[PDB]
RNA sequence: GGGCGUGUGGCGUAGUCGAGCGCGCUCCCUUAGCAUGGGAGAGGUCUCCGGUUCGAUUCCGGACUCGUCCGCCA
RNA sequence: UCAUCUAGACAGCCGGACGGUGGCCAUGGAAGUCGGAAUCCGCUAAGGAGUGUGUAACAACUCACCGGCCGAAUGAACUAG
């Protein structure tokens, strides 16, 4: 399933969420049928934990997430990091990030095994994603876009990429990161396809206006069948 | 007798409030199915207006496609059409005696 | 509350699916619960989980199932609610809900009928035959998810014994043939989806997820009972007959193979039950759209087809053993057909590649299929450079030369001459020295036990200490 | 604001009136963006009406790329550089005013926004969260 | 749909009723003078208007 | 702002309650030049829409509409 | 100014509200009720060649007329303080 889902009246469901293979996280501010989305789909085998980030209700594109491990940045408060410390299981390392980019779920495009960056990130930065994360990391743009987190939406299967992106760029990128890439519209049409949705192994949740061919281009190139 | 039935099953269909396009693709299921009534019926209604069209044997063999309105009755509106006849000749005749004097 | 009659289904006098007075239909226009037993319900809110179940919007549709899910929880307060029209109004309505596109729908629908056979055991038995049929469609759906669990409540409602889950089978395998013939024959996309709200694609998409559905169910069926194909021939070759299961097997367009792996199973299946060879005019249709499949896969789309590859040969490789190759005969192209597929096929190995080439072979080598010099041999060679070059690259490498090896010494025993012999000579040494990490990788060296006499051997490993 | 708001907003110091020249801090090829009016204003005589961080405005491009001067387009401000307070009571500002384009329902005409953005505006508009690269 | 009677019980109340043309007042549906002062207790009534 | 009139082919322009001509050009033929003429061409929703009529430019109403004219103070 | 009125008036209930005759033209039909004319008898206590609803035309319902209950004034149109 990409499952339909709105934050409030909103498409975009990976800026206000961030989920990953172990946890999930949502916005305190959410509706029912929000939070329903989540519940009904993940199940009580993964935690679904409510957060806030830096006083704010945008976590996804504040964050950057792994199984290993979870970035979060400087601003985020003691109580909002404890809160998280005791949500989340003991697998997962939470650890601040000192760092002038400072959202971490633009900067950053990650998944299990294999990281795309912003180029112009801090040593120190890149050596806590490699240590914290577990994580291979490249500094590469989509075509010039160097939010790689808000224009790309990957996963351990397959990925999705800025629609008007180059072709020689995307057998760059499919090799630099071993898995399969499309590029694809999510949201009726909208550019921007990391905050548009959320995506693991086993689930993927995008807006309601995001169309037919749109999810099928989301299930095959996920293959969440 | 025949066409009333056939009023009749198309009212139920719009009482229960059923999109007009599912209704047609009803009909046209049914024709596949044989269905008497559904074979009666031409496919393209206009329930905007609440005519349906169905095709009557010139004699109990080529079937003509008649307009019928939903509300009136059958024989009603049979009524309708031989009003129109009868509007007709009253126009003819009219038309008769202008012709003489138009001419010249 | 409910207005209107369905009078043009009395007319009809088809009950569909449905075998105890109401019609049952996959399709959106016919089988809707008739307005009179909507307002027959026990209860106002039953009526009005109706209303929404009806509604096409998705999301009051989820609120309306788990509403009814809870009063199904509540068994003991809402026994009364449910009755005999409750479950002929359900009927009608699981049947739209499990053709779905949103999983959850599908997957509540189908919780909630097992609910209802659990705590009403023993009252739905005069349901059974419509709710059954629909309930093991699901259990063999695709989608992991949807199937894994329906199967795992089902075990459960009859108290996890497996005898009685194969019982069902058994007991209602005429039902289960008639639901896989409303799927196949009597439907099309258009009728499954409404044009309206879909586009060319995705209508097709559907209604292709729903026909595999029915094709794994055919496969199951036929496990299931031995004795199906005598019983319920006249339905089998109906469904057999029509097009629709066949126009599953184009790998040209379409997002997974796992729907072409169905088919082809199911032929494989026939044939083993000699159903295939029994009925000529289905076999000749089946494999004449088979040969048509192996144009499709093109360099495009290799990467994508190759795990379904290795099973295509197989399958081609058991049919030649009928008739003598009677199978190539069918289509004139057919040869060339396969020479093309072979050279697409050659250059992304998947593993179990080779072992269904040599398997073709060796059914092919009695009636001289492929000439062993002139056609056969290139096509090995070339295979041995193209793995060479790119070996280590992937993982799968050190099984996939080894299968190489095994399957091409085989080929090249029946031979009997200088040329295959020296190509195997050379081949294998380049294979080893260029290389990659052979020696290295213990597993690999070990699949790759020998090629040659010891004795040999070393005295190579002798020149290359006394080389410059 | 109006139409296009995700949630409300609490009153920042207004520090943009009409006739504000402000830093056009997308990559849609526009220099500076002109404000002519703003959103969901009240009236008052002689009172300008002014914009604070997060707002929406209707602005015209004055120096920039032909095809998008000499139009009215909505934009959306991301920097103020007159100092306003927080509920956690830190008093901040930026060093220059700065906004984006965007249409009438708020997604962003450009696709990148250079410098820092207020989270104050960030959570109001995802779009403008979603193409920005640090929130403060 | 309601029902038949209760559809008539409720349009009793709701649709049987007359229109003064002068004031707008919704009077009983047997009246021959409208109820109010404004209108000087005229006798321009109308009926309400139905649907269909 | 108001009043009043107006509207025909691709362009111009004639019209009784019974859409024509010219021009642009469609073609063909023509000629010692300082190059023309001839013969057949197409083309209208009569600004638009209703009513009337027997049918309406032609009769009438509405709208469009372009052109006109008249309009503040110390 | 017209009418009705203890020989039973006007409101309110209840019952009948009929035959010649589907009166004559005209219509594919129109039988009281699309129209054009005539508009008469019988039985009556009383019932129109019809007051509306009403159907293709019927059928059906209701009327204005007469009757039981009521027992005494009432209805229409108009004028001006
Ligand atoms: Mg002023
Ligand atoms: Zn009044």
């Amino acid at each position: 399933m990409a499952t339909r889902t709105q934050f409030e009246n909103s498409n975009e469901i990976g800026v206000f969420s961030k989920l990953t293979n172990t946890y999930c996280l949502v916005a305190v501010g959410g509706s029912e049928n929000f939070y329903s989305a989540f519940e009904a789909e993940l199940g009580d085998a993964i935690p679904i934990v409510h957060t806030t980030i830096a006083g704010t209700r945008i976590i996804g594109r504040m964050t950057a997430g792994n199984r290993r491990g979870l970035l979060v940045p400087t601003q985020t408060t003691d109580q909002e990091l404890q809160h998280l410390r005791n949500s989340l299981p003991d697998s997962v390392k939470i650890q601040r990030v000192e760092e002038r980019l400072s959202a971490l779920g633009n900067v950053i495009c990650c998944n299990d095994y294999v990281a795309l960056v912003h180029p112009d990130i801090d040593r120190e930065t890149e050596e806590l994603i490699s240590d914290v994360l577990g994580v291979e990391v490249f500094r590469q743009t989509i075509s010039g876009n160097i939010l790689v987190g808000s224009y790309c939406s990957l996963s351990n299967q397959g990925g999705l990429v800025h629609p008007q992106t180059s072709v020689q760029d995307q057998e760059e990128l499919s090799s630099l990161l071993q898995v399969p890439l499309v590029a694809g519209t999510v949201n009726r049409g909208s550019s921007v396809v990391g905050a548009g949705m959320v995506v693991n192994d086993y689930l993927a949740v995008t807006g309601l206006d995001t169309t037919a061919p749109e999810l099928s281009v989301i299930e095959s190139i996920f293959r969440l069948q | 007798p025949l066409i009333e039935e056939v009023k009749l099953a198309v009212q139920g269909l719009i009482d229960q409030q059923m999109d007009w396009n599912t209704i047609e693709k009803l009909i046209k299921s049914e024709q596949k199915k044989g269905n008497r009534i559904a074979q009666l019926l031409n496919l393209p209604l206009n329930l905007k207006q609440n005519k349906i069209s169905v095709k009557l044997d010139l004699s109990s063999n080529e079937k003509i496609n008649v307009t019928i309105d939903l509300g009136l009755s059958a024989y009603a509106n049979a009524t309708e059409y031989f009003n129109i006849k009868k509007t007709s000749a009253q126009k003819q005749k009219k038309v008769e005696k202008n012709v003489g004097k138009a001419m010249k | 509350s409910f207005g209107g009659i369905n009078t043009f289904q009395q007319y009809n006098t088809d009950l569909g699916l449905g075998h105890n007075g109401v019609r049952i239909s996959l399709n959106y226009f016919d089988g809707l619960p008739d307005p009179s037993l909507l307002n027959s319900l026990y209860s106002n809110e039953l009526k009005l989980i109706f209303k929404s179940l009806l509604k096409r919007d998705e999301t009051t549709k989820e609120k309306a199932l788990m509403d009814l899910s809870n009063l199904i929880s509540d068994f003991n307060q809402n026994e009364y609610f449910f009755n005999d029209i409750f479950l002929l109004c359900w009927s009608q309505i699981y049947a739209k809900l499990i053709i779905s596109d949103y999983k959850v729908i599908r997957l509540q629908s189908h919780q909630i009928t097992i609910m209802l056979v659990k705590s009403l055991r023993k009252k739905i038995s005069k349901f059974l035959k419509d709710f059954i049929p629909l309930i093991l469609l699901g259990t063999c759906e695709l989608d992991y998810s949807v199937s894994k669990p329906s199967l795992n409540e089902l075990t459960e409602c009859f108290n996890k014994d497996p005898a009685k889950i194969n019982a069902l089978w058994a007991v209602f395998q005429e039902q289960l043939l008639n639901l896989v013939k409303e799927i196949v024959v009597n439907e099309n996309e258009d009728t499954i989806s409404d044009e309206r709200y879909s586009s060319k694609e995705e209508s097709e998409f559907r209604y292709h997820r729903v026909i595999a559905s029915a094709v794994l169910l055919l496969i199951k069926l036929f496990v299931h009972n031995k004795d199906v194909s005598e019983r319920n021939s006249s339905s089998l070759k109906v469904i057999l007959s029509d097009e629709s299961i066949w126009k599953l097997l184009n790998l040209k367009n379409g997002q997974n193979t796992n729907a072409y792996e169905t088919v082809l199973r199911l032929i494989d299946v026939l044939y083993t039950r000699g159903y295939m060879p029994s009925h000529k005019n289905i076999m000749k249709l089946a494999v004449k759209k088979l040969l048509k499949s192996l144009t499709h896969i093109t360099s495009k789309n290799i990467l994508k087809v190759c795990p379904v590859l290795p099973s295509i040969l197989n399958l081609l490789a058991t049919l030649d053993d009928y008739e003598d190759g009677t199978i190539w005969s069918y289509d004139k192209s057919s040869k060339e057909k396969v020479l093309k597929f072979l050279s697409v096929s050659r250059t992304s190995p998947s593993p179990g590649f080779f072992n269904a080439v040599f398997a073709l072979y060796s059914s092919t080598k009695r009636h001289s299929f492929l000439d062993y010099y002139l056609e056969w041999l290139p096509f090995w060679q070339k295979s041995v450079q193209r793995l060479n070059e790119k070996g280590f690259s992937a993982r799968n490498s050190a099984e996939v030369l080894n299968e190489f090896w095994t399957n091409f010494l085989k080929f090249a025993e029946d031979s009997s001459e200088e040329r295959v012999k020296k190509m195997v000579e050379s081949e294998i040494f380049n294979s080893l020295s260029c290389g990659k990490s052979l020696s290295e990788y213990t597993k690999l060296n070990q699949t790759l036990s020998g090629v040659f006499p010891p004795d040999k051997w070393e005295r190579e490993i002798e020149d290359y200490f006394t080389s410059d | 604001s109006g139409n296009g708001a995700q949630g409300t907003k609490f009153r920042i110091s207004l520090g943009l009136p009409v006739g504000a020249i402000m830093n056009c801090a997308d990559n849609s090829g526009a220099r500076n963006l002109y404000i002519i009016a703003v959103k969901g204003s009240g009236s008052r005589l002689n009172r300008l009406p002014a914009a604070s961080l997060g707002d929406m405005v209707m602005a015209t491009v004055k120096k920039g790329k032909p095809e998008l001067r000499k139009k009215v387009m909505p934009a959306i401000v991301v920097r103020q550089a007159k100092s306003w307070r927080r509920r956690d009571g830190v008093f901040l500002y930026f060093e220059d005013n700065a906004g984006v384009i965007a249409n009438p329902k708020g997604e962003m005409k450009g696709s990148a926004i250079t410098g820092p953005v207020g989270k104050e505006c960030a959570d109001l508009w995802p779009r403008v969260a979603s193409n920005s690269g640090v929130v403060v | 749909i309601i029902e038949p009677s209760l559809k008539a019980l409720a349009s009793k109340y709701n649709c049987d009723k007359s229109v003064c043309r002068k004031c707008y007042a919704r009077l009983p549906p047997r009246a021959t003078n409208c109820r109010k002062r404004k209108c000087g207790h005229t006798n321009q009534l109308r009926p309400k208007k139905k649907l269909k």
